[PDB]
RNA sequence: UGGGCUACACACGUGCUACAAUGGACAAUACAAAGGGCAGCGAAACCGCGAGGUCAAGCAAAUCCCAUAAAGUUGUUCUCAGUUCGGAUUGUAGUCUGCAACUCGACUACAUGAAGCUGGAAUCGCUAGUAAUCGUAGAUCAGCAUGCUACGGUGAAUACGUUC
């Protein structure tokens, strides 16, 4: 959430699924529609696939992607 | 050198006025003001902005601290 | 003499020591500074050459010796014997007093000065500058330089090596990029 | 001189310092205050001890090239990352997701029909 | 559920803001109308640079609140330039609404500081409280208006005439 007040917003099932993942050291792709979560720091090294409307498109986290939404990494529209 | 075709070069105190630091060495440049040295005689004086002692780089001085990594800012904005 | 004096004393005794030289007369030792202006902007206009000579007479304290050109290029609209730049030879105490004012006042108010390339040697123990401006340089005036100009300054030293240049050069106190 | 900049000696010293990269109206106002110089004295009346009071407090603010490298990493950062923005600015169209089919002329520069 | 309707080499219509000194900034100081409000309008006070936050009075209305109109007037300053004009763009740090502002919100702070020097051919509106200019309110509506519909303030120039 934009206000600080509030936290960053993630979805709980995402953030659970991350979680869950944690203990192993060979993570597994996580399957998202959550265009709207924000990076959060555990989700650093995971590869997820997020809807872009019509299919989903690998996206692995990066320290530098931390605070930004996972929707940011997966596009929506095609040009040339 | 030839007579009449250098330009009027005279011993000059170059003084940084932010660390008091005073050097004298040849310059054509002119100034009103002069200030005594070590040795007896009066001498020009430049007034310096910055100089080898006050200039950050040479000092090694970091005037500014190192941009906070991604998951450092997260985690101080939001508290967590 | 400052820079002389350091020299004589200080910087000898390091550079004897690091490289084990047998003689006094084996430490490097800076032979010549010559400071180069090219201006093909003189072709287009004889007054910007003009210009840059007065500044180079200025930051040298010595007359400029005009270059001119070796041959006719078409590109560049060259001719040859056309007067496209300036050179000042700086030799003796000149020289010191010139290198000591660089790395003291000079260089300190070059526009976000992170240091001096440490690569910028010919691999013969010669070191090349460049100066982006000479607004850097304390004579010159901003309102006096109509136009901006940058400058070569070769610093020609008796070292066999660059490693040994660089020594030398950081025993004077010039900063360097690491 | 101030912050490696020669800043306009015939201005007042409140418009003068605004010709610094990092300093603003808001700024150059703050700075000349915690320094006790005038905003109205022009540059070309200031004093050498007002100039160093000066030089202090702008050394406390990130100017001219140490706000310019930032400034050019965050969007570095935005590129590699391949975040939305980072691709926009790659491609040269509006950032904030302002409409594209009319305007957008100041990012997409000149236009060729 | 997510995306699109928000695409972007371009062409056009309608608007908004400017290109400054009949102005910009800053300070002090006046004068409206027409509307809206129940779980909605929210005062005062305190806190924040501010957008806002906290607590909470009154008020289902000629009572209370939105809500101090603004242009204006009187000073101070700038001094004819891409500027103390203009404010696009971008960085960063926030606020608020909402389930959630990535695609794709509004607003704030700091910094940044584009084009633009009054517009080719051509073309539009208006005969008086009009045009021009300045603010104000409402519907829709969680939030979201340079649009729309209303409102008042200041307030012109010109019309010989009917060949075209
Ligand atoms: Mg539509």
């Amino acid at each position: 959430a934009r206000s600080i007040k509030k936290g960053p917003f993630v979805d709980e099932h995402l953030m659970k699924k991350v979680e869950a993942q944690e203990g192993s050291e060979k993570k597994q792709v996580i399957k998202t529609w959550s265009r709207r979560s924000t990076i959060f720091p555990n989700f650093i090294g995971h590869t997820f696939a997020v809807y872009d409307g019509r299919k989903h498109v690998p996206v692995y986290v990066t320290e530098d992607m931390v605070g930004h939404k996972l929707g940011e990494f997966a596009p929506t529209r095609t040009f040339k | 050198m030839k007579q009449g075709i250098h330009p009027e070069y005279h011993q000059v105190i170059f003084l940084d006025t932010t660390t008091n630091f005073k050097f004298l060495s040849g310059s054509t440049k002119t100034s009103s003001e002069m200030m005594e040295w070590e040795d007896g005689k009066e001498y020009p004086v430049i007034r310096l902005d910055i100089s080898s002692d006050s200039h950050p780089f040479y000092t090694g001085r970091q005037k500014f601290a190192a941009a906070d990594g991604r998951v450092e800012r997260f985690n101080k904005k939001f508290g967590l | 003499n400052r820079l002389k004096e350091k020299f004589n004393t200080e910087v000898t005794e390091n550079l004897m020591k690091k490289f084990n030289y047998s003689s006094v007369m084996e430490v490097p030792k800076i032979d010549k500074i010559v400071v180069n202006m090219g201006v093909g902007d003189a072709v287009q206009n004889s007054k910007v050459l003009d210009n840059a000579v007065e500044e180079l007479e200025l930051i040298t304290g010595q007359k400029p010796l005009v270059t001119k050109a070796k041959k006719s290029i078409a590109t560049f609209r060259l001719r040859e014997g056309m007067p496209i730049g300036a050179k000042v030879t700086l030799r003796g105490e000149r020289m010191y007093e010139f290198l000591d004012k660089l790395i003291s006042v000079s260089l300190p108010r070059v526009r976000d000065f992170q240091g001096v390339s440490k690569k910028a040697f010919d691999g013969r123990g010669n070191y090349t500058l460049g100066v982006k401006e000479q607004l850097i340089f304390p004579e010159i005036d901003y309102d006096k330089v109509s136009k901006v100009r940058g400058m070569d300054i070769v610093i020609v030293t008796t070292a066999n090596t660059d490693e040994e240049a660089r020594e030398l050069l950081a025993n004077f106190g010039m900063p360097f990029r690491k | 001189r101030i912050a490696g900049v020669d800043i306009p000696r015939e201005k007042r010293v409140v418009i003068s310092l605004t010709y610094i990269y990092g300093i603003g109206t808001s700024t150059a106002q703050k700075i000349l205050e915690e320094a006790n110089v005038s905003a109205d004295t022009r540059v070309k009346d200031l004093t050498d001890d007002e100039l160093g009071r000066i030089r202090e407090v702008v050394d406390g603010y990130k100017v001219e090239g140490d706000l310019r490298r930032e400034t050019n990493l965050n969007i570095k950062r935005l590129m590699e990352i391949s975040s939305y923005r980072g691709i926009r600015h790659r491609r040269g169209l509006p950032v904030r997701g302002q409409k594209t089919k009319n305007n957008a002329r100041t990012r997409k520069g000149p236009v060729k029909t």
